[PDB]
């Protein structure tokens, strides 16, 4: 209108049936079903606690 | 030396270890905890002060 | 003396001869390699691998060790560990395993 | 012993009968391929077709 | 892996000579996580 | 073979690394329509 | 390694503290 | 049967052979 109220935008998004992921690799990247981490010798022979 | 004497692969110098579990009866504050000592590094005992 | 001087692997160089032990050893250094992307990378481990060779009518097995090892110690354990290969080669290892103990009281006396 | 000269290649495609072109390029193999210095001074290791 | 690689040529029920060596290996202070493969 | 070619950075299936085709690198989209 | 690491270029080992 | 390809479809004068054994879909 040539008169109106002012604004403020609101932005929000809906992710329904989703999964999020966050994979247990170096780099993000999906490059094989026994990822990159996993095999490092950081968290393969090693004993670590997840908090 | 420019070389054998240090990592530079992204290793930290100071580590905060949070304890697993806590007791504290009214006489005396037991805190455990458990250290991960890298895969190749080590360290003195001289460090590790408790905070 | 001496009968298999094949090199199966070519990356790596023989840098001394077959010595004998009174089988034989052959100590093999690695040549150049790609690039690392940092120097704390060829020596940083501690696993060691036995890799086993097809039998050429004797058999080969390719044992590496991390370099921090000494030397010398690797290779008076390796001539040992051969020279009992040879001599044994029971029911000792059977005992670990698939003789049981229970099933074991039958046939001692029935 | 400084380095033989390679010749150079002149390929056809289509009515285009004298297109400039570059040696092929194969994937280094120990049995055809074979690592040779340009110059023989300095390591300048390259491959060739023996 | 390393730059040394160590090679025995043996002139040779259940394999023994691979445990044999396992073992050897384990028995150096410095080398854990002994890896048989074939 | 590992040491003559980049077969360690390609994703395994296995034992034998999956590699492309050699006639795969190079792209051609072209048209004004 | 190489001869261990290298010294800064240009009883060694052992403590006997004690008494008290 | 030692001729294991008798037991394939015939394209022409040969088996219809082809490709691959084995499933590797996992994630989620």
């Amino acid at each position: 209108d040539p008169r109106h109220a002012l604004r403020d935008p609101e932005r929000k998004f809906l992710c329904d049936r989703t999964l999020w992921r966050i994979p247990f690799s170096s780099n993000f990247m999906s490059m094989g079903s026994l990822t990159d981490l996993g095999q490092n010798l950081l968290y393969a022979n090693a004993a670590h606690a997840l908090d | 030396p420019t070389h054998d004497v240090t990592t530079e692969r992204s290793q930290r110098l100071q580590l905060r270890f949070v304890p697993v579990d806590r007791e504290d009866t009214q006489y005396s504050y037991k805190t455990r905890f458990q250290l991960a000592v890298g895969d190749n590094r080590v360290l003195d005992m001289a460090s590790t002060y408790f905070d | 003396v001496v009968l298999d001087e094949s090199n199966p692997t070519p990356s790596y160089k023989p840098v001394t001869e077959q010595k004998v032990i009174l089988p034989t050893i052959q100590v093999l250094a690695s040549k150049k390699r790609r690039m690392a992307e940092n120097e704390d990378d060829r020596g940083a481990g501690s696993v060691a691998e036995v890799q086993m060779r097809e039998v050429k009518p004797i058999q080969t097995v390719d044992v590496s060790v991390p370099d921090h090892s000494t030397p010398m110690e690797v290779v008076q354990s390796l001539s040992r560990a051969a020279q009992v290969a040879q001599r044994l080669t029971v029911e000792a290892m059977d005992l670990s395993a698939p003789v049981d103990a229970k099933p074991l009281d039958l046939k001692p006396v029935d | 012993e400084v380095m033989a000269p390679q010749p150079t290649l002149v390929a056809e495609q289509g009515a285009m009968k004298a297109v400039p072109v570059i040696k092929p390029a194969q994937p280094f193999t120990p049995a055809v391929h074979e690592t040779q210095r340009i110059v023989t001074n300095l390591p300048i290791t390259t491959a060739v077709t023996r | 892996r390393g730059n040394l690689t160590y090679r025995l040529r043996i002139p040779v029920f259940l394999p023994l000579l691979a445990p044999i060596i396992a073992a050897a290996i384990g028995a150096i202070p410095g080398i854990a996580s002994v890896a048989i493969q074939a | 073979m590992d040491e003559y070619n980049y077969a360690a950075l390609a994703p395994r299936q296995g034992s034998r690394p999956m590699l492309s085709q050699w006639s795969g690198i190079g792209t051609h989209e072209m048209h004004g329509g």
